[PDB]
């Protein structure tokens, strides 16, 4: 099934402006069903929809459809767009520890 | 859908 792992990215600081690599999807407030990720189509957890090259994610081991399950403690099953996006950018933080789970594939 | 770039 699916495997549960935990990523450290440290924050890329360009300038006033703390970078992380990838990008986000999903949220209650966002309709679930368009996520190729998830099995359930009614999942609205958040999902890792890209992944830049090069960047602190990807060399962190972020990988894309990755669902964050949580960041630096805080919850991110329940959370809408804006709230994953703000928890994933509070520039007071240099790293961000998230908690995510992804189709184990080897799973032949 | 909605995305953002972190
Ligand atoms: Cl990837
Ligand atoms: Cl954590
Ligand atoms: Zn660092």
């Amino acid at each position: 099934t699916a495997v549960v792992q935990r990523v450290e990215i440290h924050k890329l600081r360009q300038g006033e402006n703390l970078i992380l690599g990838f990008s986000i999807g999903g949220g209650i407030d966002q309709d679930p069903s368009q996520n190729p990720f998830s099995e359930d189509k009614t999942d609205k957890g958040i999902y890792v929809t890209r992944v830049s090259e090069g960047g602190p994610a990807e060399i962190a081991g972020l990988q894309i459809g990755d669902k964050i399950m949580q960041v630096n403690g805080w919850d991110m099953t329940m959370v809408t767009h804006d709230q994953a996006r703000k928890r994933l950018t509070k520039r007071s933080e240099e790293v961000v520890r998230l908690l995510v789970t992804r189709q184990s594939l080897q799973k032949a | 859908r909605r995305e953002s770039a972190i």
